[PDB]
């Protein structure tokens, strides 16, 4: 939970880290997206793809997209360290993301975190020691309607319940990778019981365009 | 009219909102998008403005300036420097998940909006700045943006009108405040989330220090229909100044959590009702409700009453339309809890970059948290609504304001739970 | 006519790398970025 | 012919375009207060003790950033004027330590002076305070970031008069730090001028650590002569012995600035 690093044994600017051929290839087609001349534009996505080929950041990794973007290291730490899914110290294979604002925690959120913990046997910012998952709470994730929902690595778990959850988590120890959305019965955000609007056939081109046009 | 509400499917704007029909291109062309977007490019920047103001439009975003004139600051001539549009698809209002459904239901009607959009700013790129979290959105999205290079109908003689245009989405990597169009634009140059101050204002010096419009995913998306639908028709729905069709969110006590779009100026009730199934328990189990994400300020069961959703109406009843997410609490919610998990919400979000936000938040924090429990004396309360006080209007970005809001709304509507629970407190540790 | 079916399950298979590679697919598609006329804010 | 008109308080005074609000106050001898603004490093505008009411305009608007427009009345003395600086204040102390007696800017300290002029008298700040970790920079420059304010000044300073982007911010909200983030040494010709911009005791000289407070202190006008600038500086003595070398502001030699040799 710091904000500051000290070398260790496991992680230091000495850590082995590099990008793959294929992933320098991605970092052009980044890259070229900014203006000549405002390379620096390039650190949060090149910084989160070093992430996703490592699982996380050491400092060699961070070093490596300073060198490569040729900016200053502390600018790429200021940016590691300000947005919180840029993970500094190794997480677990899983990432379970609970959410834990207000309109996740009306719908009762706290038995989702509970039921994880009690499955897992860990706590919050945990992770296990088979090092399969970590836990931590998170802030709104922009699925409210769906709530109480979970993140794992990049899929949303909605709308669940105690039962549905650690399914998910069985699934996950089994090696199957379950199927993000609801777990309720809807498929998306539309109200449960069906339809109130959109119901009817939608319109094909052209319908009530002005004249003029 | 008197009576607004009752939407019908065919003024409907987002008629794949559920994801019930394709959302890929050939789906959003059978659904009317994309359609003689050529004619649309051609009337001219000045033309698309002239809807665009026509209608009424007001930023949907949360602030609601009028969108009409906002977009026109863009429309002068070019000094030297490229002009940006850049989408904010960051959505990170607690309660607010609209923008969400538009960008991997109705892509297609976002990228068009953006080339609209854009045009009428002369803009050569449009920057789609999506929030981490939405990444398979942001993998729907960058599916559809191929799909019209493929076609033709974006980059190099968009459309066959001459006009160039491309679209970039950047990702975020978790942060509230990259929301906010500056800290968006400071977030795309690689930096810090952090506001600037203004001036310059972004239509003079924005992203890359070039001129910059920062519009809504929503906002932006619904440009293409008003050009071809016209002003006039947009401008039909909803009360005078606060015109056109809104996405609401209903989520917290609800029977049936959803997204819906409906009329702007409908009665609050109406829309709970309707839509969201009704309020757990029955209409009576109401205890509050938060109308336009965590930012407004809560009002009380009495106010809901009659109330209309839209921006003029809120503000009349001391809160505001926000980004229209209906949070929705019943009597059995204990209210002082869920407002102090909103400013909990609030200080992990701050940037920090600001004295009354990055000190203040944070102590209005520790406080709330001892209100929860009772654990504290009844003048601590006008303290806090001083402390609220001193960081609104003194911050560099709305956050602050943001943050300070929601203690008003309870100390304004459930003062008397505050006392209740400081006086239980002290009998049972005197 | 059908409204009954989720029609957004593509993204079920989307894999860790799906978004930077549709990026790299659209890099033949985008005109010629604008300069600065220098190498970046320290040159 | 291209000055425009502005008033502060009322009385009237002729501006370049581009003059800030802050400037505009100092022609009419008007020193606003300010932590982060320096007038020889880039605006940054987020410690708000700046905040100024304008005639007619509901929001305070941060003079060190602001600029003037033409018939604007700048009100630095109204109840809202007060008041913003009032709360301000209250914020910058509701964290800091209290450490005046030990800490060596005590006796010429901005925050101390501008809590006595523009802030209130007492805390209303009942909880426990934020505790930082210390950062080792060199043997020049002790950090005590408990103190810092977060005022920016030092990072400024460091990428843009010493070219060395060794300094920055990071966290978030009130747990945002200043420093290198990793175990580094900012050891520059110029490093030792960020003890005189740093406004708090969050960084003081090494060497001069606990030997005199400032009111004790008889300061003589002198010249540099560690190399042939000659840099115009202030040496402080007490009771017939050196104490320290300072600044001195000569904007034709060495504005206010010291190499580490002559500090
Ligand atoms: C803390 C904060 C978060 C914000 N988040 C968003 C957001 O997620 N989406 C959005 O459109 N606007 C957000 N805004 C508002 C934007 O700053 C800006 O008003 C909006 O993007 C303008 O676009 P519009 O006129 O179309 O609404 C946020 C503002 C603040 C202060
Ligand atoms: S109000 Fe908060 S989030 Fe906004 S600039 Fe200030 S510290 Fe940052
Ligand atoms: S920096 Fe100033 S106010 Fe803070 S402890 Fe030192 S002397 Fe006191
Ligand atoms: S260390 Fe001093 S100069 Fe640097 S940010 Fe903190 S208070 Fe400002
Ligand atoms: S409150 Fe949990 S997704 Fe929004
Ligand atoms: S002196 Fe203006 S905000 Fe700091
Ligand atoms: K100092």
């Amino acid at each position: 939970a710091l904000f500051v690093h000290r070398d260790t044994p496991e992680n230091n600017p000495e850590t082995p880290f590099d990008f793959t051929p294929e992933n320098y290839k991605r970092i052009e087609a980044i890259v070229k997206n900014y203006p000549e001349g405002h390379k620096a534009a390039a650190v949060l996505p090149v910084l989160d793809l070093a992430q996703r080929q490592n699982g996380w950041l050491p400092i060699s990794a961070m070093n490596k997209v300073a060198e490569i973007l040729q900016v200053p290291p502390m600018r790429v730490y200021e940016v590691a360290t300000f947005y919180t899914m840029y993970n500094r110290k190794p997480v677990g294979k899983y990432h379970i993301q609970v959410c834990t604002t207000t309109p996740c925690m009306l719908r009762n959120s706290d038995s989702i975190l509970e039921a994880i913990q009690k499955k897992l046997g860990i706590k919050v910012g945990e992770t296990t020691p088979d090092k399969l998952f970590t836990l931590i709470e998170v802030e709104c994730l922009g699925a409210c309607v769906n709530a109480p929902m979970v993140q794992i690595n990049d899929n949303y778990y909605e709308d669940l319940t105690p039962k549905d959850i650690e399914e998910i988590i069985d699934e996950l120890k089994a090696g199957k990778i379950p199927k993000p959305g609801p777990r309720s019965g809807r498929f998306s955000c539309e109200p449960a019981g069906g339809l109130t609007s959109l119901t009817e056939p939608p319109k094909g081109p052209g319908f009530g365009v002005q004249a003029g046009l | 009219k008197t009576s607004f509400g009752s939407l019908k499917d065919e003024d409907r704007i987002f008629t794949n909102l559920y994801g019930r029909h394709d959302w890929r291109l050939k789906g959003a062309q059978s659904r009317g998008d994309w359609y003689k977007t050529k004619e649309i490019l051609l009337k001219g920047p000045d033309w698309i403005l002239g809807e665009v103001k026509t209608s009424g439009l007001r930023g949907r975003g949360g602030a609601g300036f009028p969108t009409g004139l906002k977009w026109s600051f863009m429309n002068k001539p070019s000094d030297g420097r490229p002009k940006y549009l850049v989408v904010n698809a960051d959505e990170g209002e607690p309660g607010t998940c609209k923008d969400r459904e538009i960008i991997r239901h109705d892509p297609h009607k976002l990228v068009e909006g953006c080339l609209v959009g854009g045009r009428a700013m002369g803009a050569r790129a449009a920057y789609i700045y999506i929030r981490g979290e939405f990444y398979n959105e942001a993998s729907n999205l960058q599916v559809a943006i191929r799909e019209a290079y493929e076609a033709g109908l974006i980059g190099k003689n968009a459309c066959g009108s001459g006009y160039d245009f491309d679209v970039f989405v950047v990702r975020g990597a978790g942060a509230y405040i990259c929301g906010e169009e500056t800290a968006l634009i400071e977030s795309i140059e690689g930096k810090q989330g952090k506001p600037r101050l203004k001036p310059p204002f972004p239509a003079d010096v924005g992203v890359f220090g070039c001129p910059t419009t920062v519009a809504n995913v929503e906002t932006v998306a619904v440009s293409p229909t008003i050009c071809r639908r016209g002003g006039a028709w947009f401008a039909s729905f909803g009360r005078e100044r606060n015109s056109g069709t809104k996405l609401f969110n209903i989520s917290g006590h609800v029977n049936n959590p959803c997204t819906v779009e409906e009329e702007m100026s409908v009665p609050l009730k109406e829309l709970i009702e309707k839509h969201a199934g009704g309020v757990t328990g029955g209409w009576d189990n109401l205890l509050a409700v938060i109308p336009g994400g965590s930012s407004t300020p809560l009002i009380p069961k009495s106010v809901c009453e009659t109330v209309l959703m839209d921006f003029d109406a809120l503000i009349q009843a001391q809160t505001g339309l926000g980004t229209a997410a209906v949070i929705v609490m019943d009597r059995s919610t204990d209210i002082v809890k869920a407002i102090a998990r909103l400013i909990e919400f609030y200080k992990h979000e701050s940037c920090g970059q600001c004295t009354p936000c990055r000190e203040g938040v944070d102590w209005m924090n520790k406080v709330m948290a001892r209100f929860v429990r009772g654990d504290a004396r009844p003048a601590e309360i006008d303290s806090l609504w001083e402390i609220s006080k001193q960081i609104e209007g003194h911050t560099i970005c709305a956050l602050g304001d943001g943050a300070a809001w929601p203690v008003q709304g309870l100390i304004r509507h459930f003062r008397p739970e505050l006392e209740e629970r400081m006086q239980q407190f002290a009998q049972q540790h005197q | 006519f059908d409204n009954t079916t989720y029609k957004n399950l593509q993204h079920h298979d989307y894999s860790t790398y799906t978004f930077l590679d549709l990026n790299l697919d659209l890099s033949k598609f985008r005109m010629p970025q604008p300069s600065s006329g220098r190498e970046s804010p320290r040159h | 012919s291209n000055l425009i008109e502005v008033f502060v308080d009322g009385q009237s005074v002729m501006v370049e375009p581009g003059t800030t609000v802050l400037q505009a106050c100092e022609k009419v001898g008007m020193q606003i207060p300010r932590f982060c603004y320096h007038e020889r490093l880039s605006v940054a505008g987020n410690c708000r003790m700046c905040l100024v009411e304008i005639e007619k305009a509901p929001k305070v608007v941060a003079a060190c950033a602001m600029p003037v427009m033409k018939g604007w009345n700048i009100l630095t003395n109204s109840e809202k004027t007060k008041k913003a600086r009032e709360g301000v204040m209250e914020f910058l102390l509701a964290n800091h330590p209290l450490d005046c007696p030990i800490c060596d800017q005590g006796g010429e300290c901005d925050l101390q002076d501008q809590s006595m002029m523009f802030g209130s008298d007492r805390s209303r700040f009942l909880e426990g305070k934020r505790a930082v970790e210390d950062k080792n920079i060199g043997p020049l420059v002790k950090t005590i970031m408990t103190r810092c304010i977060q005022c920016t000044r030092c990072i400024r300073f460091a990428s843009e008069i010493a070219g060395v982007d060794d300094l920055g911010t990071t966290g978030r909200g009130n747990d945002m730090q200043v420093g290198t983030y990793i175990e580094k040494m900012f050891m520059s010709e110029l490093s030792g001028n960020i003890i005189d911009i740093c406004p708090v005791g969050a960084l003081t000289s090494k060497p001069y650590a606990f030997t005199a407070r400032p009111w004790e202190t008889r300061k003589t006008e002198s010249i540099d002569v560690m190399d042939a600038v000659g840099s115009n500086i202030v040496v402080s003595t007490r009771t017939g012995e050196v104490m320290r070398i300072l600044p001195r502001m000569h904007e034709d030699i060495n504005e206010e600035w010291i190499s580490d040799k002559t500090r």
